[PDB]
RNA sequence: UAAGGUGAUAUGAACCGUUAUAACCGGCGAUUUCCGAAUGGGGAAACCCAGUGUGUUUCGACACACUAUCAUUAACUGAAUCCAUAGGUUAAUGAGGCGAACCGGGGGAACUGAAACAUCUAAGUACCCCGAGGAAAAGAAAUCAACCGAGAUUCCCCCAG
RNA sequence: AGGGUGACAGCCCCGUACACAAAAAUGCACAUGCUGUGAGCUCGAUGAGUAGGGCGGGACACGUGGUAUCCUGUCUGAAUA
RNA sequence: UUUUGUAUAAUGGGUCAGCGACUUAUAUUCUGUAGCAAGGUUAACCGAAUAGGGGAGCCGAAGGGAAACCGAGUCUUAACUGGGCGUUAAGUUGCAGGGUAUAGACCCGAAACCCGGUGAUCUAGCCAUGGGCAGGUUGAAGGUUGGGUAACACUAACUGGAGGACCGAACCGACUAAUGUUGAAAAAUUAGCGGAUGACUUGUGGCUGGGGGUGAAAGGCCAAUCAAACCGGGAGAUAGCU
RNA sequence: GUUUAUUAAAAACACAGCACUGUGCAAACACGAAAGUGGACGUAUACGGUGUGACGCCUGCCCGGUGCCGGAAGGUUAAUUGAUGGGGUUAGCGCAAGCGAAGCUCUUGAUCGAAGCCCCGGUAAACGGCGGCCGUAACUAUAACGGUCCUAAGGUAGCGA
RNA sequence: UGAGCCUUGAUGUGUAGGAUAGGUGGGAGGCUUUGAAGUGUGGACGCCAGUCUGCAUGGAGCCGACCUUGAAAUACCACCCUUUAAUGUUUGAUGUUCUAACGUUGACCCGUAAUCCGGGUUGCGGACAGUGUCUGGUGGGUAGUUUGACUGGGGCGGUCU
RNA sequence: GCUUGACUGCGAGCGUGACGGCGCGAGCAGGUGCGAAAGCAGGUCAUAGUGAUCCGGUGGUUCUGAAUGGAAGGGCCAUC
């Protein structure tokens, strides 16, 4: 699935608005990249389908305490 | 990004020195290859420490 | 509770029982074949085929018991790669499916109305899907009011077409 | 009240109002015991990739309109009684 | 019944009996009736339950002006001989009825759009595994030997059995014609006719699903049908039409 | 051979062949939100799309229009970047008319800005087009020929009631 | 290396005139023996007028209202402007390097008596590709629809005020 | 020749329309032009020269100002 498994992002509909306002349904998709973390409590590389915004979310928070979360919410990585 | 290093890396290092640099740079060659430590507001005051004590 | 009774179409046969063990009604249990979440493996549902443990004046065959998957917890083991992890096994507990409406959430039309029709309306309705309960959801203010104050949420009637 | 009994039954029957009855299982109440949970006072502490914003939408009666507020796919980003 | 106009050779009905079509809810206006009256009246709810209680609120007696505001006057203008609109008439709530509005809105009926399920035992293609093709002909390449040539070419028998080859049963297909047309059959019978060693045919089983499939391509086929299957639902779609 | 089962069996479709274009493999393309599969367990002597339909002689002329392939000095131009100027608010100053700082906010949109278009050159077995007006060979008619029409160019071969 | 930004130094021919005078400010003395004027060259600017400066000769000075100029000192020191040069920071069409994201339908190893997947090692690409958001061009591939009425039937022609 | 009445706020009464609307109109108030003056002038000899509404743009008017004071927006009038 096409799912931030941090921040919980999971694509949503929308509506193409042009220029005469004809309604035509589509989907928002997130910017989700697979990147490979490596934590230096565990000793391993961690890979995580998360989104781009979600890069930066680990940024602030470290990815002991993103991983810490993931282990509440039964997540599996 | 406010990253701290550790080491002699090239010409942005001076055995630990508060920089700014990208953050692709910052993660998977600084953040661990070791040579450096996130700076995530505690880090900033523990090696604060070991600058004053060593 | 009882002098009658053995469900009905539906008689007959044969008895049972009449003062407490006939029948009838109710509570608690037992048995509960096979299929079906079906759960030992499979299968064109009501069939086929095993593994291990246990029982034989016949220890062949039959009878009895157990063995699905997932998640969590705990124990024991275990690579590439030294420690470690991935992985494997066992045990404990829980879930699976069905069911008419109601609820919450994720997707989501068109006919029609605009006397055509694209904005719009129909409408977040129909339907699909997930999840849960007897209600759910919402709920104790980063809310309203207007210089006076009121004090969570929900429902009904007004405000009001 | 009603129903049945050979035509229309208060006094024929089943019932009715009323007065009662549960060995066993079970629902709901309080009383009480037990195992976990936690009171009160004082001293602090006050929820950050969040508020907000660029953009693309959706929801509020309210169709971007002079349009606040709410939700977020994307990008960026505080203040600290 | 519909019409300018129907015995009309315009439409509807074989008959009989049953069934079957202007309703209901909430609003608004008007009429009738009834109560009270410059007042009338409650909705939710309470209830010794239609009472009683509850006046939240709605309507009316005051309007004019875009509005602030002014007021039996007001507005317009610098101000009106004036002018626009008002004052000098009692309405309101029940009930019934005549209308309108929203709902299916007098009934029957579209062709179609959309969603969710069900169907490739028919047919279309394909995959996997099997089966069938009587009989009668044509005689390629090659092999062999001889003639012929400087040597090939060429040619002669024998041998060989190539072919989306020919004729023609089973099998498959359906061109002409008749019969049949309330049939024996919702496409067949009878007699001629095409293919028939293949791009064959067929059994058995599987896969491809609805704006999609498949298609040696006709917009054909997809359970007696297809310019978008069937079933259920939106749905009593809509219908200025009969 | 195939085809409108159940009114059209053909001159139709298909066909080997031919030509152009796409395509160097994780192929192009296609089914697929995606993964994956087909293509293909194949590698330009191969595959896909399109056009024509054995073979024999062959397939002329035209690049303006419409498509595609390029080359690019300039013009124009999206998201974005927010340079200037204007407006709103009001601390202060003016006994008043008014002016007006910072802050925040509204509005205006110079510069940065690629394809595409404008522009230029190719491509017709790409979609196509291969003439309109006149003059001229015995009487008409026709035109081997010669002008014009600035639209890119005016029927070659063969055939023809 | 192009552009912004911060220090440090050059840098200013209206004219009378000891003379290629930047403006406001402190300023009657600072500088020189922590070795000066003034001559002699190299490099160089340039309106070839002249100035700047390294080296070196040199061996003890140069100024200020000085009288003039609309405005006084290269006596010195400050915040700066014009022009110009060199370091240092920030940001950029092409080229190279690095590996650490990422890609691997390359090899090899393990989970694993597995062509999936996952992990590891290594080779090679590489901050590209690819995807998401935003945006311009293209787009009947697909979807919703419009394409008028009077009329001697309709269409055509014509008309609608 | 001299000039701006192609005036402003009004308008009794009337024509014509299903309606929306259109057309005529003396006179009054204010301030002007011409004439000495009585008077006349609210366009042109008359009848065609036109576009309802929604939506905005411009100018003017504190009328409104979603707590207050402004402002934005809207309305009114003029106009595109």
């Amino acid at each position: 699935s096409r799912v931030c498994q941090v921040t919980g992002k999971r694509p949503v509909t929308g509506n193409n608005r042009s220029h005469a306002l004809n309604a035509t349904k589509r989907r928002f998709l997130p910017n989700l990249h697979s990147h490979r973390f490596w934590v230096e409590s565990e000793k391993r590389f961690v890979t995580l389908r998360v989104s781009a915004k979600g890069m930066r979310v680990i940024d602030k928070k470290g990815i002991d305490t993103v991983l810490a979360e993931l282990r509440a919410r039964g997540e599996k990585y | 990004m406010q990253v701290i290093l550790l080491d002699k890396v090239a010409n942005l290092g001076s055995l630990g020195d508060q920089v700014n640099v990208k953050a692709g740079y910052a993660r998977n060659f600084l953040v661990p290859q070791g040579k450096a430590v996130p700076a995530t507001k505690k880090n900033i005051e523990f090696f604060e420490a070991r600058r004053a004590e060593l």
